[PDB]
């Protein structure tokens, strides 16, 4: 057990592997309520998967931080919250729908 | 009857007869050049205008080279810029240094394209030439040693001015531009040589050394001296009236003024 | 010039009591110095 | 410095260092102001052949950006690149 | 070889390409266009609307956690009827990467602010209001950095002058610094500089 | 790649708590830095003698703006405007008409020592090094119109410190 | 807003040195554009000089020579040490130690001395320009640089021992202006501010510009977040910069100082006044300037204060059409409300001193 | 169209009635903390006058815009942000009069 | 260097204050700087140089401390060929 | 119908007073170039310049003197004027017509096209 995360304000978990088992599994559930061919759906629903995959597998904390290469198991453990919380809004915004408009005729042309 | 050629594999149909260079006007490109001036006959001296056409071994002058049926213009082919650095080192061989204190420096057409499609270092190991210069009148200084012979002078003078007594007198690298005898080109139109000199050959006497291209202001006019109403530009620097420049009206004047109005 | 003191005080000047007819006992400054020796003073040059 | 051997070590013993080793103030040790002259080399690009502008025009080389997406007209998720490697704690000084 | 020339990193160029793709397939309802630049530089350019969205979405990992405001500014284009280009610069520290995110607005227009998601674009946010004429709605508190308390034009507009219109002095009849028409002593010698010859024939627009 | 400053643990062990103790109610580590001002005050002071000394300068050095001339004595200047282009401070107003020799001259070259930023272009870019920033940096003035200067004042600054300004170049046209 | 001594609330009003630079760019060429980068940030300004350098560079499609970036690398971890000498020195003098102020200043005043030989002016050169550098070093002047570099260490190490185990000194700054990681990032703070929290981020070697590349050094990092650790990062800092020195005093290239191209670069004297092609490029170059191709780009790099970046866009003309100068300071500044809180006024006085805030940079 | 504040031209002008409230009754404050020398009538005047400068603004986005701008001096001058100089900016005492009709303007100089 | 009517040193540009203008006041307990040096008097003293070649080129001596090198054509027998920057003066001997 | 002129912060004088001229600059015809024709420019009415007594530079009181616009189109140069209030005038493009050019023609039999030298 890591005395300290290294960096302010990041506290030590626990219990690392339940929390993010947890987290995984929350957003899941979220991205369930998106509709299927929506791309961000797709591809959370991989990436999250492979994390939890991983999480499972490996035992050691250790470990396990050199295989999701998301850094410490705590920055991975943030990083599934706000993926949490994106998912919960994105399900309000619904990116997933077609443009709102196109751009005026000549918005984006560099040089003038 | 128009004609389909490609400028860079860009359809563009123009007349028969049109030159690759008005081709390459047609799709916006600009052929450098240093002889051709579109109020003047065609002359194919300057050779800037070299531009490779596609499939063809030989670079042409764009300038002089009427446009066939599916020809594709390479304009910014490695033979085109080749081309274009040897005739722009060839100019700038013995060209004098003298952009610093010729009034042409700023706006001369010859250090532009020696920015934009010239090597940007001199492999000349040798003497440059000089050439003595000539009087023509009180209203042109001539330093006749920057002359490129690009003879837009003489055309000038044969053309529009009508006045025959501005010719090429010599052979290779001694021919010289200006009257053989100690005439005086004498014309309404004098003036607007200056205009057509690319390089500061030929310069305005009254205006000489008084001011810079980039410091003037230029102001969009019409002259008051004749009724004929020609479009000039007043430059002026801190309020002040430092020269009289033509702007090009087709229908009233082509891109001359009168001595009197300039 | 006292080149075993430290740079920076190594070379140094004594103006002149009187110079452009002015009395420069007590009032000295810096542009007293002539060109000639002020960048052997300035150490621009090591030669005087 | 001109300081006498007393001073000199006073000063050391208060410091805890050899301050005559290092002086902060310059000596005889500095380059002489007047330096034999110069000969500056010449760079890659001064050939009399071979030596076309049109090879080594870098600015004519830029081109303007290429788009990727345009709305006026399974795949792996992809990152903007790969994850940055943990950094290595220093062999010299791991702590200070 | 071509030791001038500034060397190009391809793989790069593909990452940020792909990357690029990915957000766009993401979201689609905000995105209008992305390109990548060949100095390896990716640019997104959004719907007004979707400052808030996409920029959440760019912070939290969709395999991507840009965290870091690096800077946000607009540039004013008086040719486009949405004069000002509002940019945002973002960095993400775990994929060492830097995207662009550009969107346009009118002068009486206002787009969301970014306070909630990044909460470094308050002051930058701040500046470009007082500057240019943006303004943000929602904004914690919007008010003028960089210019006087009583400044009325806004600056770096492309319509006002360098100089301004009001000069500052101290009047000995009131006691005060006072405001006053510019009357400058010597008049800044505007240079027309472009050359009439084009230089860079890739970047040649349509004649049209 | 990374230092960790800090991210050490003391010592428990008694020794090493008698020692922190003592430096806590003995004062061993302000006295340490007593110490080090002790030493320096007995060490020399870097303070140089001005005006009478003066500090070190290179020949690239920066200063009063001086007009010069050729060895004929002819004004080196030729009404180029070049430094006026590249004046980042449009500190410099140049007018010039054909002189009565009929060469190309300057009637007016005014560079105002109020708006110049001394950023040491112009003398990089003038073609016949015409203006050269000079040695001189104690020029300072009793009133803001003595730093508007005229052609008359750079010329007479030119011809008072030539001596000086071409041995610089002398020393530094190489690196250029 | 104080009720006694303790800062209620904390807002910083600035603009009391804004001097409209992004305006005037405008209307200036990209060399002319150059000195104001120096003029910036005053403490750091061959780094401001080194970032504008290496946007218009990038922008341009050209590559430094290599002489010239080793050179660039040398001047600006000698701009490091100089920036880091004051932002230390003047924190402890707001804090009252006083004499670390004059005693580093004298070092200050070296490295002025070197900038001079090798620019003529003692700040605000014009030495890193787009292309490369002006001149190269005057004969002499690498030696110097060693004898200042291998003395620089004691000295430094002599402020250690006036101010880092100080007691009064740990009390003033060992808990005040915490800031935590993600507050730290998403309030926009670079270098320092970030590393003193603990985050492990230094664009030097994250995204090397020109030849950090190739140099070895360490990243100081810290474990509090605190202006103390905020110090200990800073002199370590300076200490790296030393090492870094070093490294580049002993491999320096030889060879040319500006780009072999003189559309871009100008040529060198006697070429411009021995040959046609040189003297029109030098005139047109000294006149209009380069023309860059258009486009925009964020450049950055790690300065002395943080991350500085420049926002060029390019109309393809000879003068940039919009220049965004990120000073670091400027988010250090609006978040020194959040690390006032629960302070008094002493405090908020250390909490300015340690995010090392140059207002020309945050003013612009 | 996106309405900035207020759908329609009537919210507006309520806007802008609130707004002018809240100066009216600063004004005193702001003469008895700035020590100025003018009257308080002086001084809501020149607050009316600058009101009805913008009176002919015919777009609910403008008058909101505006409204903007008069709360952010408001505040300002609530505060002590504006000093003396700033609040008298808006008495141009020390500009001359520039007279309006022709034969003034032809009299002093070449200005249209 | 002449004097003016008024007493002025007029410049080698020319420039003298008029006795009706009132800027003169500003030289009233003060100096006005004139350079005595006049470079058309030095320019004009220098010899001219006799060389047997048609074509000269002058670097304004010092090499690249001088001025751009030009080439001057010397071949009129009635005016001596002058150099752009530096003023020197050239003629082909007889 | 737009109007930002009470937003833009201009005093009223040159709001009003100032007419601004909407033009394609014509080529300087000193050069052969016309890549400085390509785009539209708005440029404001000139005033007075008089020179400054201590040294005889040109001082102003037109803070727009030098203030000059881009423009892709001439519409959009007009929106822009209109949104701000300022008079303005539009001088239409001018082109060059196109021109037969021959080189055959300078060695013409019986036309007058022939070249004497
Ligand atoms: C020392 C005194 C300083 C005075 C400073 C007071 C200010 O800041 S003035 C800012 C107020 N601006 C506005 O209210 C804009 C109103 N815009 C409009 O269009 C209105 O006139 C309406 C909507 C036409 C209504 O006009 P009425 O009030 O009915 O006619
Ligand atoms: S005419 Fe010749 S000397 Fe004059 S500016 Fe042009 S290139 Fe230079
Ligand atoms: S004098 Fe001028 S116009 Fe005549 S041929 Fe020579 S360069 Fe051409
Ligand atoms: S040093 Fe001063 S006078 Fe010379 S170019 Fe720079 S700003 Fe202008
Ligand atoms: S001008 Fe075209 S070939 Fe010479």
């Amino acid at each position: 057990l890591k005395k300290t995360t290294g960096l302010v304000g990041l506290a030590v978990c626990e219990t690392p592997h339940e929390r993010l088992k947890i987290l995984y599994t929350k957003i899941l559930d979220v991205l369930g309520q998106i509709p299927k061919n929506a791309a961000y759906r797709k591809y959370t629903e991989q990436i999250t998967n492979e994390k939890l995959g991983m999480v499972k597998a490996e035992p050691d904390v250790k470990k396990l931080e050199e295989q999701l290469q998301g850094g410490q198991i705590e920055e991975v453990i943030l990083q599934a919250e706000n993926e949490l919380s994106l998912a919960r809004k994105m399900l309000r915004w619904k990116p997933w729908e077609p443009l709102v408009e196109e751009p005026p005729a000549n918005q984006w042309k560099w040089p003038i | 009857n128009l004609i389909e050629v490609f400028v860079d594999g860009q359809s563009v149909m123009v007349e028969p007869g049109t030159t690759v260079l008005q081709a390459c006007e047609k799709v916006g490109m600009q052929i450098p050049r240093f002889c051709y001036h579109e109020r003047l006959s065609v002359a194919g001296n300057c050779r800037m205008c070299l531009v490779e056409i596609e499939k063809a071994p030989k670079v042409v002058a764009a300038c002089a080279m009427p446009v066939m049926k599916g020809w594709n213009i390479l304009t910014n082919s490695e033979k085109s810029k080749k081309a274009r650095e040897g005739v722009m080192e060839f100019l700038l061989a013995n060209h004098p240094l003298d952009c610093p204190i010729c009034d042409q420096g700023g706006e001369c057409d010859l250090q532009d394209q020696s920015m934009m499609f010239g090597s940007d270092r001199s492999r000349f190991l040798e003497g440059k030439r000089a050439v003595e210069d000539k009087n023509i009148g009180p209203l042109v200084k001539t330093i006749m040693t920057r002359c490129i012979q690009c003879t837009r002078c003489i055309r000038f003078a044969s053309e529009i001015a009508g006045v025959d007594d501005l010719g090429t007198t010599g052979r290779g690298n001694d021919m010289q531009v200006g009257t053989y005898i100690e005439k005086m080109f004498m014309s309404e139109l004098s003036g607007n040589i200056i205009d057509i000199c690319p390089v500061g050959a030929l310069t305005s006497k009254p205006y000489a050394f008084t001011a810079r291209p980039w410091e003037t202001r230029k102001t969009e006019s019409i002259d008051v001296m004749d009724a004929v109403g020609s479009n000039i530009v007043v430059s002026t620097r801190t309020g002040e009236v430092m020269r009289i420049l033509p702007r090009m009206h087709e229908d009233i004047n082509e891109e001359w003024i009168s001595d009197k109005t300039r | 010039e006292d080149n075993k003191q430290f740079f920076g005080r190594h070379r140094w000047v004594i103006y002149t009591t009187e110079m452009n007819g002015r009395d420069t006992f007590w009032d000295v400054d810096g542009s007293m110095v002539p060109p000639e020796w002020h960048r052997w003073l300035h150490c621009m040059t090591d030669d005087p | 410095a001109s300081a006498t051997r007393v001073i000199q070590l006073l000063r050391n013993w208060a410091s805890g260092r050899d301050l005559q080793a290092k002086l902060q103030l310059r000596y005889q040790e500095i380059s002489k102001r007047t330096q034999p002259p110069p000969k500056l080399p010449v760079g890659p690009s001064h050939k009399l052949s071979n030596n076309y502008y049109c090879t080594r025009d870098g600015r004519r080389e830029a081109m303007p950006p290429s788009i990727v997406m345009s709305s006026q007209k399974e795949k792996k998720a992809v990152t903007p690149a790969p994850p940055i490697k943990r950094w290595e704690l220093s062999k010299d000084q791991p702590y200070l | 070889t071509r030791p001038t020339i500034r060397p190009r990193n391809d793989v790069v160029h593909k990452q940020l390409s792909a990357f690029g793709q990915y957000v766009a397939e993401i979201l689609p309802k905000y995105v209008q266009q992305v390109q990548v630049s060949c100095f390896n530089e990716l640019e997104i350019f959004i719907h007004p609307d979707g400052v808030i969205p996409v920029l959440t979405f760019l912070r939290d990992h969709t395999n991507a956690q840009f965290k870091s405001l690096a800077d946000l500014t607009a540039v004013d284009v008086p040719t486009r009827q949405n004069r000002f280009e509002i940019v945002y610069n973002l960095l993400s520290l775990r994929f060492n990467s830097r995207i662009r995110v550009k969107t346009y607005t009118d002068e009486l227009t206002p787009i969301e602010s970014s306070v909630t998601v990044y909460k470094a674009a308050n002051w930058y946010e701040r500046e470009i209001w007082d500057m240019f004429g943006v303004f943000f709605a929602n904004h914690p508190d919007l008010r003028r950095i960089l210019t006087d308390y009583g400044f009325e034009g806004h600056p770096f507009r492309k319509d006002f002058p360098l100089s301004g219109y009001v000069e500052l002095r101290y009047d000995d009849e009131v006691k005060r610094v006072v405001a006053e028409p510019v009357e400058l002593a010597q008049e800044f010698r505007k240079f027309d500089l472009n050359s009439p010859w084009e230089a860079f024939p890739a970047y040649r627009q349509p004649p049209e | 790649t990374y230092k960790f400053v800090n991210m050490r643990e003391p010592s428990m062990d008694m020794k090493s708590v008698t020692d922190r103790a003592a430096q806590t109610l003995l004062w061993t580590e302000l006295v340490r830095g007593l110490g080090m001002t002790l030493s320096y005050l007995f060490r020399e002071p870097a303070t140089i003698n001005y005006p009478f000394e003066k500090g070190p300068l290179s020949p690239r050095f920066r200063g009063e703006h001086a007009l010069r001339r050729y060895p004929s004595g002819e004004e080196r200047c030729i009404a180029c405007k070049l430094c006026e282009a590249v004046c980042p401070a449009q500190a410099i107003t140049i007018e010039a008409e054909p002189r009565a020799d009929g060469s190309r001259r300057t009637t007016r070259y005014d560079i105002d020592m109020t708006k110049c930023i001394y950023c040491g272009f112009c003398q990089e870019a003038c073609p016949v090094d015409a203006i050269v920033e000079g040695p001189n940096f104690e020029f300072s003035t009793e009133t803001h119109e003595e730093l508007l200067y005229n052609k008359e004042k750079l010329l007479n600054n030119g011809d008072k410190w030539e001596a000086e300004i071409a041995a610089n170049i002398q020393a530094d046209y190489l690196y250029r | 807003e104080l009720s006694g001594e303790m800062v209620r609330k904390c807002d910083p009003h600035i603009g009391l040195l804004h001097r409209g630079t992004e305006k005037l760019i405008e209307y200036k060429t990209y060399l002319q554009a150059l000195p104001y980068f120096d003029r910036l940030d005053y403490v750091s300004m061959m780094c401001n000089e080194q970032a504008y350098s290496l946007a218009v560079e990038k922008l341009l499609n050209i590559q430094p020579p290599p002489r010239a970036q080793w050179i660039r690398v040398l001047f600006g971890e000698i701009t490091r040490l100089l920036n880091h000498i004051m932002a230390v020195t003047t924190h402890a003098l707001d804090i009252g130690a006083m004499t670390p102020f004059f005693w580093m200043f004298e070092e200050r005043e070296k490295m002025f001395e070197f900038y001079e030989r090798v620019s003529g002016a003692r700040m605000h050169a014009a030495y890193i320009r787009p292309g490369g550098v002006h001149q190269d070093l005057p004969l002499g002047l690498l030696d110097d640089i060693y004898e200042f570099s291998k003395n620089f260490s004691f000295r430094i190490d002599e402020l250690e021992e006036m101010l880092t185990n100080n007691r009064i000194w740990r009390n003033r700054t060992v808990d005040i202006g915490v800031v935590t990681a993600e507050d730290a990032l998403n309030y926009g703070f670079s270098g320092v501010m970030l590393r003193g929290s603990g985050i492990q981020w230094d664009l030097r070697k994250t995204q090397p510009y020109d030849v950090y590349d190739q140099v070895e050094f360490d990243v100081p990092i810290g474990s509090r977040g605190d202006c103390y650790d905020r110090y200990l990062c800073r002199v370590e800092e300076m200490r790296q910069s030393l090492r870094i020195i070093s490294q580049c005093l002993n491999k320096m290239p030889p060879g040319e100082i500006k780009v072999d191209d003189a559309k871009v670069s100008p040529p060198k004297r006697a070429e411009m006044k021995t040959s046609m092609e040189s003297l029109i490029h030098h005139f047109k170059l000294y006149t209009e300037g380069y023309q860059v191709p258009p486009g925009a780009t964020y450049t950055a790099i790690e300065a002395p204060k943080g991350e500085f970046g420049v926002y060029l866009v390019s109309d393809g003309s000879s003068r940039p059409y919009r220049c965004k100068i990120k000073a670091p300071g400027f988010a250090h500044l609006a978040g020194l409300d959040k690390m006032s809180k629960g302070h008094m006024l002493a405090d908020v006085v250390a909490i300015i001193g340690t995010q090392d805030i140059v207002f020309g940079e945050v003013d612009r | 169209v996106k309405p900035i504040f207020s759908r329609d031209m009537n919210e507006a002008k309520r806007r802008v009635r609130e707004l002018y409230r809240a100066w009216y009754r600063e004004v005193p404050n702001t003469v008895h903390l700035f020590q100025l020398d003018i009257s308080v009538k002086q001084g809501r005047d020149k607050v009316r006058e600058m009101f009805m400068k913008n009176a002919h603004v015919t777009d609910p986005r403008v008058v909101d815009l505006l409204v903007i701008k008069g709360k952010m001096e408001l505040e300002e001058t609530i505060n002590v942000w504006k000093q003396r100089t700033h609040i008298m900016r808006f008495f141009h005492e020390t500009e001359a009069p520039r007279p309006t009709d022709f034969l003034s303007k032809f009299y002093v100089g070449h200005d249209p | 260097v002449r004097t003016s009517p008024t007493g002025e040193k007029v410049t080698h540009t020319g420039q003298a204050y008029d006795d009706g203008d009132y800027r003169r006041v500003r030289f009233s307990d003060r100096q006005k700087e004139v350079n005595e040096n006049f470079a058309i008097d030095l320019i004009a003293e220098q010899p001219v140089s006799e060389v047997g070649s048609r074509v000269i080129s002058c670097d304004g001596g010092g090499g690249a401390l001088g001025h751009p090198r030009v080439y001057i054509n010397l071949d009129k027998e009635t005016k001596t060929g002058t150099c752009g920057y530096c003023g020197l003066q050239f003629r082909q001997p007889h | 119908k737009l109007d930002i002129t009470t937003l833009t912060g201009v005093p009223e004088e040159h709001i009003k007073t100032r007419k601004v001229r909407i033009f394609v600059p014509a080529r300087n015809n000193m050069q052969s170039g016309v890549n400085n024709t390509k785009k539209w420019k708005m440029e404001f009415d000139t005033r007075e310049r008089w020179e400054n007594p201590l040294m005889g530079w040109s001082s102003t009181a037109d803070p727009l003197s030098n203030l000059v616009l881009t423009f892709s189109t001439k519409e959009d140069a007009v929106a822009f004027a209109e949104k701000n209030g300022w008079s303005f005038d539009v001088e239409e493009r001018k082109v060059p017509k196109p021109k037969s050019k021959s080189y055959g023609a300078n060695f013409s039999w019986n036309k007058r096209t022939r070249v004497s030298t």
